C-alpha cells in the first residue's frame, strides 16, 4: 500500500534504512503503555513480552 | 502549523471567505471541494471571475473543527492538482479507498497535506501558489486542483454527547489577477 | 534550651548494665560441675535490643566487670579463674579439660576478697561492622570457674557487667513494634496484632 | 511487533476503543538498481 | 523528582530492564521484590551474576502508574536496606501495616522514599548506591536490600471507570562490578 | 618459522584454543579441518558465532608433534580457501593423492604452507587473513578455508619405540568482528 514498495516493483535490487511512525487517534483521557520490538534477520518471533 | 505548497508562495475581493459548516458523523465518508469553483457565485470575486476573459490566482486554505475532550478521531486534508473525478457546498466521496479516481487513499499523503487528530489539534493550514501549463487560464472552463477531508479514523462518542462535530472551511485569494 | 551532647551515639550507650548471671550451686543441678561456659551477647540487658536494632551496622568495643558473692551477699575466701576463649577455639566441657591451660586463652585470677576484675575486649568482627539483620556476630565466650581440684566449700553467684565504647552506627531502621518471640529472629505472633499506641473514642473528642 | 505493556485505561464518559495508524518511508541512504517492468 | 539515596552517587548489562505490569486494585495490600535477585534469570546480568563469585552494584530505579483524573489514591515507595521478613514478579504483603516484620508502616519514611498522589505526580525515581559491610559479596546467597510499594490512601473511582490501575517498574543497573 | 599467508595481516574470545591431539600411524592418510567450522560449540567465540548474522575474522594456527631421534616422517601443512570436498575433531583422507577433490598434492604447495621433517622441526606456525569476495558472511552457513595436515613420507620406527606420534593443533582469532 506503501509508494515505497510500488516504486521499488519496479526494480531489481535495493539496500538501505526505513522508519515506521505510529500514530494513536484515541481521546484525550487515555492512557496506557506499549512495546514495539524489532527482531533481526534470522531470528524468530518472540515468544512473550 | 502552516505548510507552503511545493514551497512556493504565490506571486504576480482579498478578504476572507466562510463557508457553510460541514457535520461529521459517525457513517461520514469524506468530502471535497473544487476551485476556483468554490468561489463563484459570492461576492466580489464571483462577479470579477464570471466578467473576465483570463483569470490567475493563488489561495489560503484554513480547517476547522470544534470537539470536546471525549470524542475522538483523525482527519486528512490534502490538495491534489486536476482531480479528475471518475458548489460552495461540496460533494460527497462513494468510494473514498480508492478517491473517487482509481487511486489509493494510503498514498494521498505525496500531495500537500496535513493531519487533524482531535486529541492534539483542531486546525490546518495549507497555502496553494497556481499552478497550470498556461500563464492564464479560464475561471469558468477549468477547476485548477481540488481540496479534501477524508476521515482515516472514526468519529467515537459515548452515548449522550453530541451525535456530530463540525468543520469550518475559510480561504483567501492571495495574489489574483484578472484580465 | 538543652545541649545537643546528650543525644550523641556515645551517650546513648554509655552505661554499664547487667548482661549476665551464673549460678555455681553447693548442690542440685544447675551447674554440677564447678563451671559454666557464657556466650558474650549484648541482649542480657532486656533493654538492649530495641536500642541497638534502631539501626543495621554499629562498631564497638566493649568493657566487662565481673562481681562475684554468696547468695546471701557474703565475702568469701575463694578464687576463680574467667578464662576468655576467642571466636574459633574449643571450650571446656569438664573440669579435667585441656582448654584450661592453653595459653592462647587469656585468663584472670583473681580472689572474691578483691575488688570486681575489669577487662576490655576489641572489635573481633571478620567484617567492617556488626549487623543486626542480614538478608541471606561471634564475639567470643567468657568460662567461669573455681580454682582448685576439689569441689568449693561456698555456693557463688557471679554478675557480669558489659559498658560499650567507641559506637559508630549506619542506616536507622524503624522501631520494633511487637512482643518478641525468638533470639535473632524477627518473627512476630500473626493472631494477635497490636496498635502502636493507645486509642480513643471518636476522632473530635479530646 | 506490537505488545501490551498496560491495560488500555478509560475514564467514565469516553470510548473503549481506539485506533492506531501506521505511515512508513525510507531514510537518505536507500537506493535501488536495474529497472524492471512491472 | 529524583532522589538520591544518603546522599551518595554509586561508584567503583548496563542496560533498561522492564518489569511485569502490577494492577492496583480496591484492595490491595501492598508488594515487594527482593534485589539482586529480581534480576537473576532475565538477560546478560542475570547470566553474569549466576557465574561470578563475587558481585557489586547500584541501581537506579523508576515506578510509574498511568490513571485518569476521576481516579484517587496515594502510594509509598522505598527501599529498606536489609529487609528480613517475619523473583521478578514479586510478593505481596500479609500484613502491610507491621510491614510483615513486626516494625511500623508510619515510619517507613525514615528511609529513601518517594510518594505517589494521584492527583499530582505518577512517577518516583529512586538512585541507590551498594551497602554492605564488605567491599563485595554474593550474587546468589545474599540479597542487599528491598523495594516496597504500598497504598497508604485506598483506590477509588465511580462505577463505569476502569478498575484496576497498572503499576509498572523500570530499573537500570549503575556501576556494576563482577569478579 | 612464521609464515604470513599471501603477505597479508589480519586487519579490521581472542584467546588460545588447543583442540583433541591426532595420533599419527604407519598406516594414516591425513586429515583436514573446516574453518571456522572447528570453532562453533567451543566457548565464547562459539556462542557469539551462532547468535550474529555477520561475522569476519582471521587466525593464527600452530601445529606440533612431539618424537623421539629415533623415529621419522614428514608431513605437509597447507591451508586452501574455498576447499570443496567431492566438527572440531576433523576429517580423515580417503584418496590423499587427489586431496579427496580431483586435484593433485604435488601441487599443493601453491598455498600457505610449510614442511614438518621430524629430523630437523616440529612445529609449523601460519597466519591467515580473512577472504572472501564480499566483507562480511555468515558463520554458520559458509566455510572460508581448510586446513590440511597429510604424511608425504610415512612414519617409521624399530620395534619396541612408541607405535604412534601425537599431534597437536592450537589457534587464536585475530581481529575478529561480530553484527
Amino acid at each position: 500500500s506503501t509508494l515505497l514498495g510500488q516504486l521499488c516493483g519496479y526494480y531489481t535490487q535495493w539496500s538501505g534504512s526505513l522508519e515506521v511512525t505510529f500514530m494513536f487517534t484515541g481521546s484525550f483521557m487515555a492512557t496506557g503503555k506499549m512495546l514495539i520490538a524489532y527482531t533481526p534477520p534470522g531470528g524468530p518471533l518472540p515468544k512473550d513480552r | 502549523n502552516i505548510i507552503v505548497g511545493y514551497g512556493e508562495w504565490p506571486s504576480y475581493v482579498n478578504r476572507f471567505y466562510t463557508l457553510d459548516t460541514k457535520l461529521w458523523e459517525k457513517s461520514s465518508k469524506g468530502w471535497y471541494w473544487k476551485f476556483p469553483d468554490v468561489l463563484t457565485e459570492t461576492g466580489v470575486f464571483g462577479q470579477n471571475a464570471q466578467f473576465h476573459y483570463l483569470y490567475r490566482s493563488g489561495f489560503c486554505i484554513h480547517v476547522q473543527c470544534n470537539a470536546s475532550k471525549f470524542h475522538q478521531g483523525a482527519l486528512l486534508v490534502a490538495v491534489l492538482p486536476e482531480y479528475v473525478i471518475g458548489g460552495a457546498d461540496g460533494f460527497e466521496l462513494q468510494h473514498p479507498y480508492v478517491l473517487d479516481a482509481g487511486i489509493p487513499i494510503s498514498q494521498l499523503t505525496v500531495c500537500p497535506h496535513q493531519w487533524i487528530n482531535l486529541r492534539t489539534n483542531n486546525c490546518a493550514t495549507i497555502i496553494v501558489p497556481y499552478i497550470n501549463a498556461l500563464p492564464f487560464d479560464s475561471a469558468l472552463n477549468h477547476c485548477n486542483f481540488g481540496l479534501l477531508v477524508v476521515p482515516i479514523s472514526p468519529l467515537d462518542y459515548d452515548q449522550g454527547a453530541t451525535p456530530v462535530i463540525p468543520i469550518t472551511i475559510t480561504l483567501a485569494p492571495m495574489c489574483s489577477e484578472f484580465a | 534550651s538543652h545541649s545537643t551532647a546528650e543525644t550523641t551515639l556515645d551517650s546513648f550507650f554509655s552505661r554499664a548494665g547487667l548482661v549476665g548471671e551464673i549460678d555455681l550451686p553447693l548442690k542440685g543441678t544447675t551447674n554440677p560441675n564447678g563451671y559454666a561456659n557464657w556466650d558474650i551477647d549484648i541482649t542480657g540487658y532486656a533493654q538492649m535490643r530495641r536500642k541497638v536494632e534502631l539501626f543495621t551496622y554499629m562498631r564497638f568495643d566493649a568493657e566487662f566487670t565481673f562481681v562475684a558473692c554468696t547468695p546471701t551477699g557474703e565475702v568469701v575466701p575463694q578464687l576463680l579463674q574467667y578464662m576468655f576463649v576467642p571466636p574459633g577455639a574449643p571450650k571446656p566441657d569438664s573440669r579435667e579439660s585441656l582448654a584450661w591451660q592453653t595459653a592462647t586463652n587469656p585468663s584472670v585470677f583473681v580472689k572474691l576478697s578483691d575488688p570486681p576484675a575489669q577487662v576490655s575486649v576489641p572489635f573481633m568482627s571478620p567484617a567492617s561492622a556488626y549487623q543486626w539483620f542480614y538478608d541471606g556476630n561471634m564475639m567470643g565466650t567468657f568460662s567461669v570457674r573455681t580454682v582448685g581440684t576439689s569441689k568449693s566449700k561456698y555456693p557463688l553467684v557471679v554478675r557480669i557487667y558489659m559498658r560499650m565504647k567507641h559506637v559508630r552506627a549506619w542506616i536507622p531502621r524503624p522501631m520494633r513494634n511487637q512482643n518478641y518471640l525468638f533470639k535473632a529472629n524477627p518473627n512476630y505472633a500473626g493472631n494477635s496484632i497490636k496498635p502502636t499506641g493507645t486509642s480513643r473514642t471518636a476522632i473530635t473528642t479530646l | 511487533s506490537i505488545w501490551y505493556q498496560t491495560n488500555y485505561v478509560v475514564p467514565i464518559g469516553a470510548p473503549n476503543t481506539a485506533y492506531i495508524i501506521a505511515l512508513a518511508a525510507a531514510q537518505k541512504n536507500f537506493t535501488m538498481k536495474l529497472c524492471k517492468d512491472a
